[PDB]
Parts: C-alpha cells; structure tokens; sequence
C-alpha cells in the first residue's frame, strides 16, 4: 500500500 | 500469497531433542508445556545442521577437484619443458 | 514490500533459496580452498620455515676460535 | 578616513527623514553600502600603517575590525525587525539612530590616531549601548544589568584616564605613531606597576577575564537581540584594540607583571567553559563561551609575542562573527518559544530542518575546527604560549576539550533529540532569519580563503 | 632461545648481555681473522635509494632483486631465485650472529671456569 | 516487511494458544478467557506472553501484561502497538 | 548466597533490593495512595491544556521557571557567608590560581637560567 | 499505585525467566530450566503467612541479583535494546502540517480535506469531552490517572486526539 | 485482573478512533498531485528510445550514462587539473618535487648516455 | 585489515537486516543453510582475521 | 524472512571476496623488498603464529 508521509514544511 | 499457516499436525517433540529433556522432566515429575513450539526449531530443514568443523572445510570436495587437475597441468607443462 | 517478492516468506520453515546463491556460495568457498593449498603447494617453504635453523651445541670451538683451558 | 564616517552619520538624517514603512529598507541599503565602502579600506602596505590624517590613521589591525563593525551595521535591523515592529514609528527610528551612533563610534575609535581621542569615543559607545540594554531590553533585571555593565567599564576606564593624560605631561604627544617611535624602557621603580596597572585594568574590564567578568552573563542575556551581538561581536574587542596599541610603552613591566593576569586568564578559561557545561540558559552558555574565547586573547596579547599578536587577530574577527551568530541562533528560537531556558524547546532538527544546519556550522566553527578561522586564532595562540612555557598546552589543550563538550551539547538538547509535544506555535522559519544566518557563516568561510586579511601589523 | 632461563632463572653472569657483547677482542681467540669484504660501494648503494636498515653486507643481494624487479613488471612472479639467493645470503649473515653470540658466552664462561681454576689453587 | 495485518495476527496468536498444550484445540475461541474458562493459571499468564512477545518480536510492558487477558485482546493489544489497522 | 550488592553515590541500590517496600506498613501503602492522585492532578489538566484545540502556545511548567531561578537567582540571596562556604571559595579561588602561578614561575625561572648561561638548544628556532 | 505482593512475583516470574532464557540460549536448555524454574515456583503456593511468602522473597531476586546476566536479552524496540526511538528522528506532530503552505497542500487535497474532517470532529467533541469530564470529576482532583471513557453515545471519550492522532511507530 | 468495563469501552473507541485515523493517514490513486514539470529536448528523446525495451536499446543506454559521466566527471577535471599543474604550478620552483628515478648498476640513462659500472663478482654465494 | 574486518560487518549487516534487524547473538544458528553466501563470506573473512596461511 | 537474493548485497560482497581471498599475494609480489627479511627461525616458535590460534 501506501499512506500519507508527514514532514514538516521545506518550502520556504 | 497469504502466508498459509501450515496446519499443525506435523511440529510435534519426537525425534525433536526435545522430548529427551520431557523425559528427565517426567523422571523429575513434570510434562513440558511447550514443546511443541520450539519443535519447528528441530524439525524441517532446519534439522540435522552441519557441525562446526564441518562448516570451514566447506568446498574441500570441489576445492580438492580444482588441485588434482591443476596440478596435473604444471607436472605437464613441467615435463614439456 | 510489494506483492511478487521472488523470496516469500515462511512461518516456521525453512526458507525459499534460490540456484543463484547456492552456486555463488560453494564456488567461492570452494576456491578459497583452492587457494590455500595451491599456495601451499608452490610456496611451502615459507610456513614450513624453508631455510633450517642451526643447533648452537653442536658447533665445536674451532669455529668458535674458544681457546683450551690451560691458556 | 572621511569616506566612512559622513556616510555612516549622513545616514542618520535618513532614517529620520525616512517614510514611515521604508525605515528598515533604506538603512539597510546603505549600510551594506557602507561596508562595501569599508572593504575598500581594507587594503594595507607593507609596514607602515594607512594614515590619512593627525586625526584619523588605519593598520592592518583597525581595518579588519573597521570591516567587520561596517559589516555588522546590517545585521542587527535584520535581526531586530520583528520584536520591534509593533512599536510606534519614533521608537523604531530612535532605536535605528542608536546602533548607527554606536556604529560610528566604532569607526571613530578603531581609526584614532591619538591615544585621547582613542580614549574620548572608547567610553562614548557605552551611552548607546546603555539605552538599547536598558529601553529596548525584554527582561526585569536588565536595569541592574544596565547598572553592572555601565560601572565595571568606568571603574576601570577612570584609571586611564588619570594614566592617559599623565602621558601627556611627561612624554609629550600621545600620537600613536610618536609613541612607538619614541617608546622608553619602563622602569620598575613601585610607580610604575600602578602605571602599569591603570594603563591595561581599562582595557581588561571590557574584555571579560576571570573575576571581572560578571557583568558580561548580565549584559548579554537581559539585552536585546541587536545590543548582545554589538556587545559581543565588536564591545568586547575595543579592549582588545587598546592592548595591541597601548602594549608599546608597557615594556619590559609587561615582562614581570604579567604573571597574575596570565594565570588568572588561563585558570579561569577552564572554569568559565566549563560553567558552559552546565548552563540552564541558552544566552548565559554562549555568552560564557566569549569570556573563555576571550580570555584565551587575554594570554594572546599579554605574552607579546609576533605569533601571539597575530592569532589574537584572527580570534580577534572569528569569534566575534561567531559569537554574534550564536545570539542570533538562541534569539531566532526564544520568541518561538518566549523562553530562555535550554530544555524547553527540544528536538527542533525534526521541525526546522535548515536551522539544524545553521547552528551546526555555528557550533562547528566555535569549536575551533580546523580551517576556520577560530582554529587559526587558537592553534598560533597555542604555539605562541608553548613557546613561552612547555606547561600552558596542558591548560591550553584541555580548554580545547572542554570547548568539544559544551558546544555540542547545546545541539544535542536543542537540535537533536525528542521534539517538545506540548509546543505547537513554532512555524517554519522566516527566510529572513534564515538569510541572516547565511549573512554571518558564509564571509567566515569566505575568510578562511584568505587569513593575511586578518592576520594583523604583526602579518 | 633457552638462554633466557639461563640469564634469569639461572645466573645472570653466564649469559652475554645483547647490550654489551662483543667484548673480547676479536682477535683475541680468532688468530688472523678475516674481514668482511664488501662489494657494492656507497654509491651504488646509495642512489639505488637504499634504506639504512637494508645497507648491509647482503644488501648486493637485494640491489639486483630490484632490478629483477624492473624489469620482470607486470609479471610479479620473477626473481623468485634471486630473492631466494638474498634470503640465503641474510641466513649467511644470520648464522654468523650467534655464532658471535656464543663465541662470548663460550669465552665468558670459559673466563669463569679458568678464573676458578687460577684462584683456588692458593 | 510485508504489512503484518489482524488477521494474521489472530492466526498467529491461536496458533500458539492451540500450540499450548494446557489448552487443547478444541475449545479455544477468539475471546476465550483463560483462567475463566480454559482454567489456565495466571502465574502461566504471565508466561504465555512472552511466547507471544517472541513470537511477534517486541516486549509487552507489564502494566498491561497483567491486563493482556484474551485471545482477541491479545490480538487488539497487538494491533495498535505496531499501527495495525488494514 | 552470595555477597551482597553494597550501593554508591554513582551506582545506587536498586529497588528490587531495597527493604522499605518489601516491609510495607498499614501507614506506607496509604502514603502511596495520594501519589498517583497529586500525580493525576498534574497529568489531568497537563494534557487538557494540551489537548486545548484553541491552545495555541506552551504550557510552561511552574517547576520548570521554578529551577530556573532556583539556579541562577535565588543563590546570592539565600547565600550565607559560612566557615564552609568561605573556605571552598578560598580553595576553589586563589588556590588553583598561586598553584598554577608557582608552576609556571619555576618553570619559566628554569628555562631563562638554562639559555642565559647558553645551557639550551634553540638552533633552528626563530619563529617565536 | 499499589504494587501487591502477586504483581511483584509475576515481576519476578517474567524477568528472571528473560534472564534465563539469555543464559541457557539453546531453545532445550532454556525449556528443560524454566520447566523446573516453573516447578520450584508452584510448588509453595499454600502459604497462610504472607509474611513468610515475603521472607521466600527476600533471598530470591537476590540469588537473582547475583543471577542476572550482565547482559540480558531485550528485543531491540525495547528500551535498551538497539532499535530503541530509532525511528524517532522520523516522526513529525501533525499539528506541523497546518503549518505547509498552500501549494503544498495542494498536493495532498482529499487528505488534507479529511484533515479538516479531523479538525472540525475535535473542536465540538472537545466541549463535549470537557463537559463529560467535570460533572463525573472525583471529589479532591482525580484519584487515578485512568481516564473515564465516553459514557452517552456519540461523544468521543476525553482527552482522544492524542492518543488517536499519535503518529504510527513506523514513519519513514 | 480484564480490563474494568468502562475502560474496556474507553479502549474500544480508542481502537476504533485510532482505526479511522490511520485509515485517514493513507494516499489516492492520484495522490500526490505535482505540478508539469520542465523538459529538455535530449531526454523524451531518450525515453523515446528506450521504448522498444529490447537489450539493444539497453545496452548503449548504459554507456551512454557512463560516456557523459566520464567526460564531465572524469574527462573534464583531469583536463584542468593538468593545466593547473603543467603551467601554474609546475611554473614555480619546488612545488612538485620528485624523487630521483632510483638507477641500479649496470643501468644506463638516457640525458647523458653512458652506463654506470657494473657490480663487482660476487663471492659466489650459493644455496 | 581493510579487506577482511570491513566484510565481517556487512557479512553481519546482512544477517541483521534479513533476520528483521536483531544484533543479539543468542537469537541465531542454522544460518548456514539458510544464507549460504553470507555464511560463506563470514567464513573466509574469520579464517582471513585468525591469519590461515596464503590468505 | 531471511533473504540475500538482492544482486546488490551479492555484488558488494563478493567484490570484496575476491579481493580478500588474494589481497596479501599481490601487495607483497609487488611492493618493492623494503623491510628486512629475517630468515633464521628456530621452528618452534616459528610455528607459533598457527599453533596459538589452532590451539
Ligand atoms: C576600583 C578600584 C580601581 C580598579 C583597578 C584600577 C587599576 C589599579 C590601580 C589604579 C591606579 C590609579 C592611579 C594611577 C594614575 C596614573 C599613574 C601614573 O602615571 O604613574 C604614577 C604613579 O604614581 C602614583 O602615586 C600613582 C597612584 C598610585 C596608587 C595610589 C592611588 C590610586 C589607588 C586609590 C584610588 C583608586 C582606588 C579606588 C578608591 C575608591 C607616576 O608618578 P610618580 O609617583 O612616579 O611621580 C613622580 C614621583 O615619584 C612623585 O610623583
Ligand atoms: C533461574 C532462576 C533464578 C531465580 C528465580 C527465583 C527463584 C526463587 C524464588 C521463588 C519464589 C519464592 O520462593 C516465593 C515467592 O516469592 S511467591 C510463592 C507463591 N505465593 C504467592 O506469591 C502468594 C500467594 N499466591 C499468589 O499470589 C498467586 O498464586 C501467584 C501470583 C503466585 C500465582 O499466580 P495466580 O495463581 O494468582
């Protein structure tokens, strides 16, 4: 399967 | 695949090493309560490991083929010369 | 972890080999034994010890140059 | 010479005159401006020093810290627009006008040619940095702060100028050049020692060793951001300055009387470091960590020696860029947190990724790791003083070690580790705080490239 | 070898000291002895960049080796001989030092015996 | 690592109950509790989940060791320790 | 059995060995009854503040500042001039500082005698 | 709270047999010894005096004490073991996401939608679970850190968001 | 000892909440939705290529990736290394110092000619 | 040293990965059969570091 | 799930393989004679360097 990855914003 | 789960009429303790300490427990007065799990540990392919000296000499049958001939080679060339 | 892993896993068995890595194990263990022994057969010596260590004791004193005791 | 100074005032009526949002953008133009301006005096000739005129003269000295106190100017405005924007436009430009005052005096200083006038504006910084510690300061105990930082400084900078002007009486002229020139052999009649004393305690107050110290934990922490790093980067050096310039007339008195300073300089760099080791507040660790730096120039300066002077000028530079950096590490995570202490606010690698970069070549270049210019200024110091004494490496060296300890451990309890659950406010980081941080690092790494920049008179 | 035991478990007088020996003269037992002859001069021991350990008396054995060495590249597997004639040579100088080594512990002990043998006859 | 689901995970567990020859195949059941109605002895409870703490690979903290008191809490235990979900 | 396990500073007794609990009282057990429930009230409202959807900051903790100042302010104040304080910062103080004044004193007093008599080798010194 | 006498011997039972299992390493060793250190437990299970049950204690975990492996087997997820919060360094809060710009939550709608699904069931469900949480509060503060779950239905039991929204012990 | 029923119930929504969630934690077909990204003329002209699938494609798709890694990766900084070197630094005196080629008896050179001696016969040592 | 230390940790990399990354001791045996090259591998690279001659 | 199929942990270690199983036959061929080779040992301490790891 695969799910949903959580990481803090690397935009800015 | 789902991973069958064998069904489990086959890992029992006879033959197993096991059973030689369910014995001395019931020469001691007590019945193992769990030999049926480490079963599986002593039975299948995972029986009769080969032992420590036997593990280094791993090879020696071919590796000793590959010298006969490779000697038979030089002793040749050798004589040629 | 996909479905087609080509070394699927087994509950309480011995696990699925393949020709690929038997054949990669024994050859390299084999010629491993090949080569110690092949070494062994052309360089001896050296483990042997090759050249022989000479016994002091047995060497008189000529050699030695030691003098008799009375001068 | 001139080419700095009307700059920097003329940039005065600017921010007065300034519209009311424009304030931080214009100043900062110039001031970046400014510095590329000072780059320019950082040419220097073979021996004899950069004079302009009987009022202004550079060295190869005065001119990298020039560079450095221009190079500063903008570094505070950027690190101060964002506990100052809710604050009514006169404010903002009253605490504009005050770092570019502090900033020209600094220019004023390091380029006097005359010990007085070096003198006049040696105190006259005080003034602005004591209205930035005291009005601007986020704390309660900065009005003591402001109180142990102002007198430390005038108790010891009275005694020069009683010593200073006595100079006058007796040795004419306190030209800098007329001075070398005309250098005399102290003599070591009881006198003299008190001679000796008053012309280097001025020097030593604002220079943190051990046992005058106490104001500098209190001067930094309680101050706000822009008053820690011109406390830090540049104040703790006019001290600096003044040994290297008032070393000349001090000899061979400075051979004998060195021994208290020395051992109190060198014992005590081990003890401030390792109250780094140990410190609750993220703003107390870094600012003990510029009195161990500091107090290592102490023993740089006060050995008189060629390879001394030069690498106290390289940890002259290095360790103010560095420290400077640092305040901004700490400030750019307290208004996050709206704390000081070290554990509040834990494993922030995980949630501000970059920032875990910034304080990692931050902590690497204040360990003196080698090509940086920290490594430079400690490694010649070393070889200097194990020349003078064989046993100084045994102190020396473990104050190396100590300084591996402390540095890292602020990173570990801050940047790596668990991150805080209950914090929920820390956003991503401004790319303002993150472009001052490259701002500081990358002309450090720039001047690894090129340490004869730095290196000094002595070079 | 043994001789350890000797010197320690045993008296230590009767055991030549490695820091000390050769002690008597080398005339003194050997009537016209011959010196060790040498072949390569300092020059070509020299630029032949010889280390100092390997500037001995077999170390002719060994310039040549090199040589072999040249030439035999890329094969790694020539002057098997001529390290082999080097390895004896250095077995050559090798017999030679114990040779030396009992030549004074015999003497040595052969001093004791005789200095008992010329002092209790009073 | 495949993903190791619930129903896995029960087959595993009732394979070592059944396994457990104190408690013979016939009568195990998802939510049999032990001493309750196999009669099994808490002092062999405190044993049975080790067995399932090898059996899985992970260590099974005491304050709910004491409470892991059935076969399907055995599994629901296991479940939300390793996010097993599916 | 075999000897005991003797505690330290460093390697403190575990409490598997410890006989206090092992010996309970009806008085103990009952002293380890409002434990979880002062605990309880500092975990309850802990996580109801953390849980606060319109929580929008940190829950800063009262021991916490508590250690703070207990660590840096309130040590001069509570500070008491005593035999005991007085003599540690005696012989934390000057005494490092006149020891290490005496070493470097003897040996810079033997090196000047060493090169002013010409009993040292400096050949290839010059960068000093 | 309580630590009562039969915990502490399921303390002892389930530790020592760890350490055993640690000693023996061979599966029939470690089976043949726990079967007898089964059988030297149950054997003294009549005791009326609980004090002498104690006194049986007291030289038991020091034999122990003295038996322990030093270095016995942890799985390593377990504190000591060496996969210990090794996946820690990977797992965000999810609050942090709130934080993502949004383009970057343009990349993720429907998840992001199901986020907003998350945040609207808390914020009601909070008043909800808050009020449950005084009206059947203990007298004197609560006497035990369990919490009460969700009595009434619908509500969602105190204090869930947590706990539920708890980021899975295998991030990446 | 059979958890009391209530938290049994409390762990049942916790179970179930926890369910959902991690569920809610999972992606979609079209999950992650990126933006069109920027294209060059070479490589569409290399999937192109290697559309047929054949080891023919394959096989020089290989050194392909190995020929412009060995130019700008290999080629290139070898290039300019020696420049540096042949003209900057081999400009000053002492930079790169070599040791003097060890020549053995019996060995001629080529800058002026004449053969050293040969070794002198020795004693004839011989195992 | 180079050669053979550096096998015998990735020889055991692969032991720990495969066998669902456990480093204790205790928990293997019968691996020969199982990871024939791996077993292989560690037995040259043991016979490497116990110094068995030409090798 | 014991597993080492994976061409990349085969290829890794068996690169290694070959260079462990010659690895001191080339460096010590090629390498220029440049220590002192003593030559004289009195066997039984010679053997030492088998004897103690056999042992
Ligand atoms: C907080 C206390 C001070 C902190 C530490 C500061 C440094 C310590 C020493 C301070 C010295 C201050 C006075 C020095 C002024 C310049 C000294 C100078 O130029 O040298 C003269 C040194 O002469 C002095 O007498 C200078 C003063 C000596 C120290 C006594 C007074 C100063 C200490 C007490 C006042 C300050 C302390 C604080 C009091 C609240 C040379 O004159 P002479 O005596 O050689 O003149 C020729 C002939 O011999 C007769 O004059
Ligand atoms: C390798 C070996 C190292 C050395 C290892 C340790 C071996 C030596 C210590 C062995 C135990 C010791 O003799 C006596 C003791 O601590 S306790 C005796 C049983 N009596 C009780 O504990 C109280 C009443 N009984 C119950 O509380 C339950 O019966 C019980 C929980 C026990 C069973 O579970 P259920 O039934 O609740």
């Amino acid at each position: 399967k695969r799910l949903f990855i959580i990481k803090p914003s690397g935009f800015y | 695949s789902k991973m069958e789960l064998p069904d489990y009429k086959q890992w029992k303790i006879e033959g197993t090493p096991l059973e030689t300490v369910q014995e001395k427990l019931a020469a001691r007065g007590l019945r193992d309560p769990w030999g049926r799990n480490e079963a599986w540990r002593y039975s299948g392919g995972f029986a009769n490991n080969v032992s420590f000296v036997g593990a280094l000499l791993k090879g020696f049958k071919w590796g000793f083929a590959a010298f006969v001939v490779a000697v038979g080679a030089e002793y040749y060339l050798e004589s040629q010369n | 972890a996909g479905g087609g892993v080509h070394i699927e896993p087994r509950y309480r068995q011995f696990p699925q080999l393949t020709r690929s890595q038997l054949i990669q194990a024994e050859f390299f263990s084999a010629t491993m034994w090949f080569w110690i022994l092949w070494r062994f057969w052309h360089d001896s010596d050296a483990v042997l010890g090759h050249f022989p260590y000479p016994d002091p004791s047995q060497w008189t004193d000529e050699e030695l140059g030691i003098l008799p005791d009375d001068e | 010479m001139l080419k700095i100074i009307i700059p920097t005032t003329m940039l005065l009526p600017m921010t007065w005159m300034s519209k009311h949002n424009m304030i931080w953008i214009n100043a900062t133009v110039h001031s970046l401006l400014i510095s590329l301006i000072s780059l320019s005096l950082l040419n220097q000739l073979g021996e004899n020093s950069l004079n302009f005129s009987l009022t202004f003269f550079s060295d190869s000295l005065s001119a990298p810290l020039l560079v450095l106190t221009t190079w500063l100017l903008p570094l505070m405005l950027m690190a101060s627009q964002s506990h100052l924007s809710k604050e009514t436009t006169t404010r903002k430009k009253l605490y504009i006008t005050m770092l570019i005052l502090l900033q020209l005096f600094l220019i004023m200083t390091f380029t006097a040619t005359e010990l007085i006038l070096f003198y006049i504006l040696f105190e006259a910084t005080l003034v602005p940095t004591l209205i930035i510690i005291t009005r601007w300061g986020n704390q309660t105990e900065r009005l003591n702060a402001g109180l142990y930082f102002l007198f430390y400084t005038l108790a010891g900078s009275l005694p020069l100028l009683v010593a200073l002007v006595y100079i006058q009486n007796t040795t004419g002229s306190l030209n800098f050049l007329i001075i070398h020139y005309w250098s005399h052999p102290l003599s070591n009649s009881w006198s003299n020692i008190f001679m000796w004393l008053a012309c280097i305690m001025a020097f030593m107050v604002k220079m943190p060793l051990y046992g005058l110290h106490l104001w500098l934990p209190k001067a930094h922490v309680e101050a706000p951001i822009a008053g820690s790093m011109v406390l830090a980067a540049v104040l703790l050096k006019l001290g600096g300055y003044g040994m290297m310039r008032i070393t000349t007339i001090l000899n061979p008195l400075t051979n004998y009387m060195a021994y208290p300073f020395l051992m109190l300089s060198m014992w005590g760099m081990i003890m401030t470091s390792s109250i780094c080791l140990r410190q609750t507040d993220l703003k107390s660790l870094i600012a003990y960590s510029s009195v161990s730096h500091m107090a290592l120039v102490i023993v740089a300066i006060m050995i008189q020696t060629p390879w001394s002077f030069m690498g106290a000028t390289a940890l002259m530079i290095a360790h103010g860029l560095t420290s400077s950096m640092l305040f901004c590490l700490a400030n750019t995570n307290y208004e996050r947190v709206h704390s000081r202490t070290m554990i509040l606010a834990r494993g922030l690698q995980t949630l501000l990724p970059l920032m875990a970069t910034w304080w990692l070549m931050a902590s690497l270049t204040n360990l003196a790791l080698p090509p940086s210019i920290n490594l430079i200024g400690e490694l010649f110091i070393i070889t200097a003083s194990f020349s003078w004494s064989n046993i100084t490496i045994i102190l020396m060296g473990m104050n190396m070690m100590i300084t591996a300890l402390y540095s890292l451990y602020m990173l570990i309890t801050t940047q790596r580790g668990k991150y805080t659950h209950h914090i929920n406010n820390i956003k991503a980081s401004f790319t303002r705080e993150n472009a001052l941080m490259a701002l500081h690092i990358l002309p450090l790494l720039l001047l690894t490239l090129n340490p004869k920049m730095i290196l000094g008179p002595l070079y | 070898g043994a001789h350890l035991a000797r010197r320690y478990l045993g008296d230590a007088s009767k055991e030549p000291d490695p820091l000390r020996m050769p002690t008597f003269p080398p005339d003194y037992g050997f009537p016209e002895r011959k010196e060790r002859e040498m072949v390569a001069t300092q020059q070509e021991m020299n630029d032949a960049q010889l280390m100092l350990q390997q500037r001995d008396y077999c170390a002719h054995y060994l310039i040549q080796l090199l040589k072999c060495k040249r030439d035999s590249f890329p094969n790694f597997l020539a002057c098997k001989h001529e390290q082999h004639d080097w390895d004896y040579c250095e077995h050559l100088d090798y017999v030679k030092r114990m040779k030396e080594f009992e030549r004074e512990r015999r003497l040595l002990q052969r001093k004791k015996r005789r200095e008992q043998r010329e002092a209790e006859m009073a | 690592a495949p993903p190791l689901t619930l129903e896995a995970i029960k087959d595993r567990v009732l394979y070592v109950l059944k396994l457990y020859d104190k408690i013979d195949p016939e009568k195990l059941s998802v939510n049999s509790h032990f001493m309750k109605d196999l009669g099994l002895d808490s002092l062999d409870q405190v044993e049975i989940i080790m067995a399932m703490e090898d059996e899985f690979g992970f260590e099974i903290p005491d304050i709910d060791a004491e409470k892991l008191m059935c076969p399907q809490e055995i599994v629901d235990y296991i479940a939300d320790k390793k996010d097993v979900y599916e | 059995s075999f000897p005991k396990y003797k505690p330290s500073r460093l390697a403190t007794l575990p409490a598997t060995l410890d006989p206090a609990e092992y010996d309970i009282s009806p008085e103990t057990r009952k002293a380890q009854a409002e434990r979880l429930a002062i605990r309880s009230r500092l975990k309850r409202e802990y996580l109801l503040q953390y849980n606060d959807p319109n929580r929008l900051g940190v829950i800063e903790d009262p021991a916490l500042i508590r250690w703070t100042y207990a660590r840096s302010a309130n040590i001069y104040p509570n500070f008491r001039p005593t035999p005991k304080t007085s003599l540690l910062g005696a012989l934390f103080g000057i005494g490092p500082l006149f020891f290490w004044y005496y070493v470097f004193k003897t040996d810079r007093d033997k090196k000047e005698k060493l090169i002013q008599e010409g009993k040292l080798d400096q050949t290839f010194n010059i960068s000093y | 709270a309580y630590l009562t006498h039969q915990q502490k011997v399921l303390r002892l039972y389930k530790r020592a047999l760890r350490h055993l299992e640690s000693w023996c390493v061979h599966r029939d060793k470690y089976r043949y010894f726990a079967c007898l250190m089964r059988a030297r437990f149950d054997e003294h299970k009549n005791e009326k005096d609980m004090v002498k049950a104690t006194q049986l204690l007291r030289q038991a975990e020091e034999e122990f004490w003295y038996g322990q492996h030093p270095q016995p087997y942890i799985f390593p997820e377990s504190p000591g073991g060496t996969s210990y919060e090794r996946y820690e360094c990977y797992k965000v809060p999810e609050w942090c996401l709130d934080d993502w710009h949004p383009s970057e939550k343009a990349m993720y709608p429907d998840y992001f939608a199901k986020r907003e699904q998350w945040k609207r069931l808390r914020r009601e469900s909070w008043e909800r679970e808050v009020k449950q949480l005084q009206e059947e509060t203990p007298p004197g503060g609560p006497r035990t850190e369990a919490l009460p779950p969700a009595r009434k239905e619908g509500d969602l039991p105190p204090l869930w968001w947590h706990i539920v929204t708890r980021p899975r012990e295998r991030p990446m | 000892s059979g958890y009391t029923p209530d938290e049994k119930l409390r762990l049942q929504q916790l179970r179930e909440l926890r369910r959902r969630w991690l569920k809610d934690q999972e992606l979609s077909p079209r999950e992650p939705v990126l933006p069109p990204r920027r294209v060059w003329p070479m490589e569409q002209f290399w999937n192109k290529f290697l559309q047929d699938g054949a080891p023919w494609k394959n096989v020089i798709y290989k050194t392909y990736r190995h020929s412009i890694f060995a130019v700008t990766h290999v080629l290139i900084p070898v290039w300019i290394i020696h420049y540096y070197l042949k003209y900057h630094v081999t400009a000053k005196p002492y930079t790169v110092v070599e040791r003097k080629p060890r020549i053995f008896p019996g060995d001629t050179i080529l800058e002026t000619g004449e053969v050293i001696p040969l070794m002198k016969e020795f004693p004839d040592q011989h195992h | 040293h180079a050669f053979f230390k550096a096998m015998l940790f990735m020889c055991s990399g692969s032991i720990i990965h495969s066998l669902n990354d456990e480093q204790d001791i205790r928990k293997m045996g019968g691996l020969y059969k199982a990871m024939p090259f791996t077993t292989t591998a560690l037995i040259i690279g043991s016979l490497a570091l116990t110094g068995m001659p030409y090798l | 799930l014991i597993n080492e199929n994976n061409p990349l942990l085969i290829n890794s270690i068996k690169r290694l393989l070959i260079g462990s199983i010659f690895a001191g036959f080339i460096i010590s061929n090629n390498i220029p004679p440049m220590t002192v080779p003593n030559t004289t040992m009195p066997l039984y301490m010679k053997m030492t360097a088998l004897i103690v790891t056999i042992m």
